[PDB]
């Protein structure tokens, strides 16, 4: 009942924890954030298109 | 579930025993 | 707004902090040796939210990237001089604000900040704890090199000389050879079989886990994926600020190459040494001590290897019955054992 | 190449010492240090003793080298090449070039310190200077790094007020600036309005000084920066409470009465344009006192001890500071939901309560550590970087010039180090016995596939799909603006993947960092694969014979992905088994 | 290689007698 | 011995290829001169160019600022280390800005864009005396005779001569001595007056000798030619003036010498600035740091500092950055091999365009890296190029 | 002998010693300047 | 302008023996000192 047509969790491939994100450089951190945002945006968009 | 070797060419029937995917003795058959 | 605020310090020729030591700002050796935001997040727990450089080649690449951008930064300095000359002509604050916020959009200063876009609640907590999005929007100083990175030909060469690359390859080969020799020595000693038999022994004590009635439901419950089954990570007591900064500074120091580290050490020690010298003597002294440190490091490596592998002779060169007399203690590495292998 | 408390040489006596000129006594050294020109000298004994020691060390080195010991000493394992040989003379040429670069860097550092005086440069004396020496110095120092013109007038008048009205007592070495203060001509406050500033604004600045107990240029800069904004009532609350309005009004009225006989103000008016400051002789005393105050009145005390609220304005506020940023942020669960969106499930009640309790716990922890983290950081300052001292310096350096000088010095030092192996040589018999090895092309020599960034990017672009997208697959970069954007993003992703693989190859020996580097490799490969598949779909979907673009794209392969491609230390597929590779490269 | 005169083109490829003969012919003409 | 023979062979090859490259530059210069001279009639040239004294307007008490500046009509002499003002007039591309001259950020934006559109350039040409004409004629004829002997002695370099001619004919793009280049990035200005500094050394680092110097201004407009073709220019030359080093005369007059007295050191700067030479305060500041025991300033060191380039540039090399200054010889060599035969005039005309193209578009062919370059031709082959690597 | 010389030089590096540094008060607005 | 090394572009003109003794096609003084160095080395070796 709580969830009816809600999107699933946008699982991102190659998700890294904080212990790995510590060694990411500045541009590496920005690239990882760009990858995560693009992946979740694509997941949400395809769910919206399916719904 | 002495440290495991970093770059080791382990035998096809053995392993370093680090996790399930690398057990000390491999059970799954190599064939199909 | 805050983009214009950043642009103010970007155009200014003075440090935004004015030479003040700030608890949540770390002046990294990379990034132009300029202050960079290093918040100490508490959601992670006593961890400074800043990149930790581990390999010296990363620092070298950053330095070479700065050298690559040396042209763009001076061109942007000329542009900044022109913009300040134009800005001084403007009298009212509103026109200056409008010009600043136009130049902010043209220079993409707002793109300089590294937003953390995530949807997972745990990652959102980590991002919204010690260093929240609003805090990043407020205290995010931007450097000239960081600004110039947006619009510039990206580097494709790393500043590793032929000699530096040769030494790196030699170090890699030596480390790999030592690791392979140690692993093969353990194999010959049979300690690997010992640990395999210990695993077999522990297999007597271990028991079959309860996989659950519904296998997929149980596995998902472990994963935390299903709705309402998410478990917050345990809260960890943070360390002291002293240790938190000490770890990062030690990592940077270990990533500093020999030449620049010895240069900074000598120039720092020059102001306190009882007999200071001018650069003419300083260059000779630093070259001498760098060569001496190189040879000392070589000797340290060779003596560590010899001690670890039991290299060299056991006793005197000439014994009563011959030089080839060794007491092969069990589970102890030896030159005779590596040669036999 | 500079720490906090450096003593960078500013003088150039290495040009004159070889000419036979040396100082044998302290008086001779001092009269040699003294500069005949304007802005001569102002040092401290902690700098004079260092100068004398460095000079005598230079003499002991020059004489030894001339009579030649340390100068011209080959390394213990090395020998000396013959004089004026094709190798030794070139080595000495690059040695002297590196010495010249080092000396230039040191003198530039000394000039930088003089412009941003440190405790080893107490003050600057401009008692005797010319009109040009005033105008050019002002334009180079203050005019250039001035975002706003009116701030210069405000600073000049405030400095003139604080130099005389507040503190008349001085070491008596600043009598000339006291004389130059009095002959500053103001405007007839009732045609000279554009020539000179008004006097009521100057008296307003005197009132500000008397009210805020302003002592130094640091507090003057703080009040000048902060009093304009509509929060000066509480932002500038001095640690000692400011005096009431009546007393300061009476004091300024007494000063006005004294000035008149020798013959509340909220905001100042519109000042004359700054360009007139350096043009008219009328403002020459005012410009001179402005430059004097700019080069002096700097103290080694942060003004934030008495201006706690101004710390958050002039500098970035503390992140650990709470009740403002978190108060604006409000409900953390609400922020999470609003950034999650309406198309995703709302957070269940148990997790929302847990996350809000965690927010409160983090708030309490931050409050607890706020007071102790600040004091603990200062301990780490004592017992590295520059411009991080305990005091605030308004005219600090951007550190870009310092970094550039450091990099130039390091490069010249590398050249100097390379020089010595050209100047000196090993033993002839040593090299003769060394050449018996006859390095072999197969194994003794270094392999041709050493890990380099161009090599990695070349092997990445070698993929048929990548080459197709780079050349024909994408639309022409020069044709449409979107084509150029897509091409620059594709090449950025390719460069990122190549650099990640390069770093992995460099750190391939140790495994502690190899896994964390391979994580970046995986992320970059995933991004590249996503872009390639999207572009391949669009170039096969967009809306014929004889080998057109779509036919060639279909004729190509299935785009073997990079996210699951095996590489090891060379950019080549490994010869080890899949199990061995996946145990080598696994998340930590 | 391609823009070079045939003498240079064939002297870069190890044919030395032919290069000498071609040079002799060219200096004769 | 074999290495020496190889070095001699390489030197002979360089000489013969340079001799083969010589005529291409002359023919290209003739063609572009024809294209330029056939163009000014259609376009609008600069009618008048004059050189005036530098304005040092420091208004005294009682003087309003709105008064227009006063400048000299002409100057017959240009000191080797002085500043000057050049005045010119041009067409509507600047009268549009003269209209727009009559407090807003966007107003300054559009004004700056209109300023960016324009383009000017100033150069100096020395008239050659007949003695120098024949002195250079004999030198060049001796050099060409020597290269003829070089071709004769070895019956192999004829093939290289013909190959060089063919390669230049295949590479070259299809189509009164320059002294020094002044401000090249000078744009169209509101008052049509430009401030210029004449350096003691030219682009090649040599002092400028005695001669009659003519200021030639060439104007570019980006609307017609966006590729900055050297043929399309508005060219106008001013009257010839005399140039000489006034430093010996000034020092002799002031001192009525090796050590400048400390007490009289400061008035010497005022005397120089009155005589017209400009002496930076930084220059004097660090010139006073090398005094002797008594305090006398080393006159030769001060003169070296004054004629140095770090403190004050010529407004042409000032626009060029340190990276362009470092890679400039490489760009020069590539330019002279792409255009066979070239000199300072064409290099100065195409100075900043090729440098910006190289340091902006390519940025990688030039800007030498740390592992593919040799910092010393006598040390690189041994130290930095170990046979292992 | 070479490594012995290098070790001796390394010892000499840390065998430098401190230096007696003079201190000048700076509490007032003016930075006090002293001569030799 | 004038330099100690010749104004030659080919490094084959600048090639030098490892000991720095280029007694062939070198400068007169350079050849003299190279011969002196060789004489000293060989006299020491033959004396030993």
């Amino acid at each position: 009942n709580h969830v009816v047509g809600r999107a699933p969790e946008p699982v991102v491939p190659h998700e890294q924890p904080q212990e790995v994100l510590r060694h990411f450089s500045a541009e590496e951190r920005a690239m990882y954030e760009q990858h995560v945002k693009e992946q979740t945006s694509r997941q949400l968009g395809e769910w919206e298109r399916a719904m | 579930q002495a440290p495991a070797a970093d770059l080791s060419r382990t035998k096809p029937h053995e392993g370093t025993g680090t996790s399930e995917r690398d057990p000390y003795i491999r059970t799954l058959h190599n064939q199909r | 707004d805050w983009a214009s605020h950043m642009q103010r310090e970007l155009f200014g020729e003075v440090d935004p902090l004015g030479g003040q030591a700030h608890k949540d700002y770390y002046r990294d050796v990379t990034r132009g040796y300029s202050p960079q935001y290093a918040p100490r997040n508490f959601a992670n727990g006593g961890a400074v939210a800043y990149p930790h450089i581990q390999s010296p080649y990363e620092y070298e690449e950053a330095a070479h990237r700065r050298v690559w951008l040396d042209h763009d930064v001076d061109r942007m300095r000329e542009e900044f001089t022109q913009h300040r000359a134009s800005l001084r002509s403007l009298a009212s604050a509103q026109e200056r604000e409008e010009l600043l916020r136009s130049r902010a959009a043209e220079y993409q200063v707002a793109n300089t900040v590294h937003e953390s876009e995530s949807v997972h609640p745990i990652q959102q907590l980590y991002n919204s704890g010690g260093t929240s999005r609003s805090a990043l929007k407020q205290q995010a100083v931007a450097d000239r090199y960081s600004i110039a990175e947006q619009h510039s030909p990206l580097p494709l060469t790393t500043g590793v000389d032929r000699d530096a690359l040769d030494e790196a390859q030699r170090t890699k080969d030596r480390i790999l050879n030592d690791s392979f020799t140690a692993e093969n020595l353990l194999i010959t000693h049979g300690l690997r079989e010992k640990e395999k038999h210990d695993f077999t022994i522990l297999q007597r004590t271990v028991r079959i886990p309860f996989q659950g009635y519904d296998m997929d439901r149980f596995l998902a419950q472990q994963k935390g994926t299903p709705y309402g089954a998410q478990q917050l990570p345990p809260n960890v007591v943070p360390s002291s600020m002293e240790e938190a900064q000490r770890t990062l500074r030690g990592s940077s120091a270990t990533a500093t190459p020999l030449v620049d580290a010895v240069a900074q050490k000598v120039y720092a020690r020059n102001t306190v040494v009882d007999r200071p010298a001018i650069g003419e003597q300083l260059t000779e002294q630093i070259i001498n001590i760098m060569r001496a440190s190189r040879t000392t490091a070589e000797q340290q490596r060779e003596e560590e290897r010899a001690q670890r592998f039991g290299l060299g002779r056991q006793g005197a060169l000439v014994q009563d019955g011959g030089p080839d007399q060794r007491t092969l203690k069990k589970h102890t590495n030896d030159e005779r054992i590596v040669d036999a292998m | 190449i500079t720490s906090r408390g450096q003593f960078n040489p500013i003088h150039n006596f290495s040009y004159a010492m070889e000419r036979g000129v040396r100082a044998r006594d302290v008086k001779a050294f001092e009269k040699l240090i003294t500069n005949p020109g304007p802005l001569r000298v102002a040092y401290t004994p902690d700098y004079l003793d260092w100068l004398h020691r460095c000079y005598k060390a230079k003499g002991t080195y020059m004489d030894a080298r001339a009579v030649a010991n340390l100068p011209g000493a080959p390394p213990p394992g090395m020998f000396l090449r013959p004089a004026h040989s094709f190798r030794r003379l070139a080595g000495e040429l690059k040695r002297r070039r590196a010495q010249s670069i080092l000396d230039e860097v040191a003198r530039a550092q000394g000039m930088l310190d003089l412009f941003e005086r440190q405790p080893h440069f107490p003050a600057i004396h401009i008692d005797r200077c010319s009109r040009f020496h005033l105008v050019e110095l002002f334009k180079e120092m203050v005019l250039e790094r001035s975002l706003d013109s009116n701030m210069i007038w405000e600073k000049a008048l405030l400095y003139r007020a604080i130099l005389s009205e507040r503190k008349p007592s001085y070491p008596t070495s600043f009598h000339y600036i006291f004389t130059a203060v009095e002959d500053t001509v103001f405007a007839p406050t009732i045609p000279l309005a554009a020539k000179c500033p008004t006097l009521e604004a100057y008296y307003y600045y005197v009132y500000l000084v008397k009210k805020y107990y302003i002592d130094n240029a640091v507090e003057a800069h703080v009040v000048l920066r902060c009093h304009r904004e509509p929060n000066a009532a509480d932002l500038l609350f001095s640690n000692p409470p400011p005096k009431d309005d009546t007393e300061i009004m009476k004091a300024v009225e007494l000063l006005r009465n004294a000035d008149i006989q020798r013959g509340p103000p909220v905001l100042p008016g519109a000042y004359p344009p700054i360009d007139m400051l350096w043009r008219c002789e009328e403002n020459l005393p005012l410009l001179k006192v402005l430059l004097f105050g700019e080069f002096n009145l700097i103290v080694s005390e942060n003004p934030f001890v008495k201006f706690p609220s101004a710390h958050g304005f002039l500098t970035r506020p503390y992140s650990t500071d709470s009740s403002r940023t978190l108060a604006d942020g409000m409900s953390l669960a609400n922020v999470m939901a609003e950034k999650r969106g309406h198309l995703l499930p709302s957070l269940p009640r148990n997790t929302a309560t847990s996350i809000d309790a965690r927010a409160q716990d983090i708030r309490r922890l931050q409050q607890k550590h706020h007071r102790d983290d600040i004091v603990s950081f200062q301990k780490l300052l004592r017992s590295s970087s520059y411009s991080d001292w305990s005091y605030f310096n308004p005219r600090a350096v951007r550190a870009e010039e310092r970094d550039r000088l450091t990099r130039k010095a390091v490069e010249a030092l590398k050249l100097y180090d390379s020089a010595t192996n050209d100047i000196y040589r090993h033993s002839f018999e040593d090299v003769q016995a060394c050449h018996t090895q006859r390095v072999t092309e197969r194994d003794r020599t270094m392999p041709p596939y050493l890990p380099t960034l161009p090599h990695f990017v070349a092997i990445i672009k070698k993929d048929p799909h990548i080459s197709f997208l780079l050349h024909i697959g994408l639309p022409d970069r020069n044709s449409s603006e979107e084509g150029s954007a897509k091409h620059k993003e594709l090449e950025k992703r390719i460069y990122y993947l190549a650099r990640a693989l390069y770093h992995t190859a460099l750190e391939y020996h140790n495994e502690t960092v190899r896994r964390v580097n391979r994580q970046k490799v995986n992320v970059a490969a995933s991004l590249l694969d996503n872009f390639v598949e999207q572009e391949w779909t669009t170039i096969l979907r967009d809306k014929d014979t004889q080998n057109d673009k779509k036919q060639l794209a279909r004729r190509l392969g299935r785009y073997m992905l990079f996210a699951n491609r095996s590489l090891d230390d060379t950019g080549f597929p490994t010869d080890a088994r899949a199990d061995d590779y996946t145990r080598w490269m696994a998340p930590p | 290689h391609e823009a070079a005169t045939p003498w240079m083109q064939l002297v870069q490829h190890g044919k030395k007698e032919e290069a000498a003969a071609l040079l002799k012919e060219f200096e004769q003409k | 011995r074999s290495a020496a023979n190889l070095a001699r062979a390489e030197d002979l090859i360089h000489a013969v290829v340079t001799a083969a490259a010589q005529p291409f530059g002359e023919r290209r210069r003739a063609a572009t001169r024809d294209l330029h001279m056939e163009f000014q009639r259609l376009a609008v040239p600069v009618e008048r160019v004059i050189v005036a004294n530098p304005v040092s307007a420091l208004l005294e008490s009682g003087a309003d600022p709105d008064e227009k500046p006063v400048e000299g009509e002409k100057v017959n002499m240009w000191p080797l280390g002085a500043k000057r003002v050049v005045l010119y007039k041009w067409s509507a591309p600047n009268v549009e800005k003269l209209k727009a001259m009559e407090l807003t950020a966007k107003r300054l934006r559009e004004i700056q864009e209109l300023k960016r559109r324009g383009f000017l350039e100033v150069s100096l040409w020395r008239r050659v005396t007949a003695q120098e004409r024949k002195q250079r004629n004999e030198i060049v004829e001796a050099k060409k005779k020597q290269v003829e002997e070089v071709v004769r002695t070895v019956p192999s370099l004829a093939h290289l001569h013909q190959y060089a001619t063919s390669l230049y004919s295949r590479i070259e793009e299809r189509v009164w001595e320059f002294a020094v280049l002044l401000d090249d990035r000078v744009l169209l200005n509101k008052e049509e007056s430009v401030e210029l500094y004449l350096p003691y050394r030219d682009a090649n680092g040599e002092l400028l000798a005695q001669g009659e110097y003519r200021a030639l201004v060439r104007a570019f407009d980006l609307e017609a030619n966006p590729n900055l073709h050297p043929a399309y220019c508005s060219v106008g030359y001013s009257e010839s003036f005399q140039v000489f080093d006034a430093l010996p005369q000034l020092i002799a007059q002031f001192f009525r010498v090796t050590h400048i007295p400390a007490a009289d050191f400061t008035p010497f700067c005022a005397f120089l600035r009155d005589a017209g030479l400009d002496v930076p305060l930084r220059c004097e500041f660090e010139a006073g740091q090398a005094v002797t025991t008594d305090g006398d300033v080393y006159m030769d060191y001060f003169l070296q500092l004054l004629r140095g380039e770090a403190f004050h540039q010529s407004h042409a090399q000032a626009g060029l950055t340190e990276a362009q200054r470092a890679i400039e010889p490489l760009c020069r060599a590539h330019w002279v091999v792409h255009h066979p035969g070239a000199d300072e005039s064409e290099w100065a005309t195409a100075r900043r365009s090729v440098l910006d193209h190289a340091m902006q578009h390519e940025r990688e062919w030039w800007f030498p890296n740390e592992m593919l370059d040799v910092k010393d031709v006598v040390t690189g082959s041994t130290n930095g190029l170990t046979p292992q690597m | 002998e070479v490594v012995e010389r290098d070790a001796a030089l390394m010892k000499k590096t840390l065998s430098s010693g401190r230096r007696l540094r003079h201190r000048v008060e700076s509490s007032r607005t003016h930075r006090n300047a002293g001569s030799l | 302008k004038e330099s100690l090394l010749p104004n030659s572009s080919s490094p084959f003109a600048y090639v030098e023996d490892y000991m720095g003794t280029n007694l062939v096609f070198g400068s007169p003084v350079h050849a003299k000192e190279s011969a002196a160095v060789w004489a000293t080395y060989f006299e020491r070796r033959y004396a030993s």
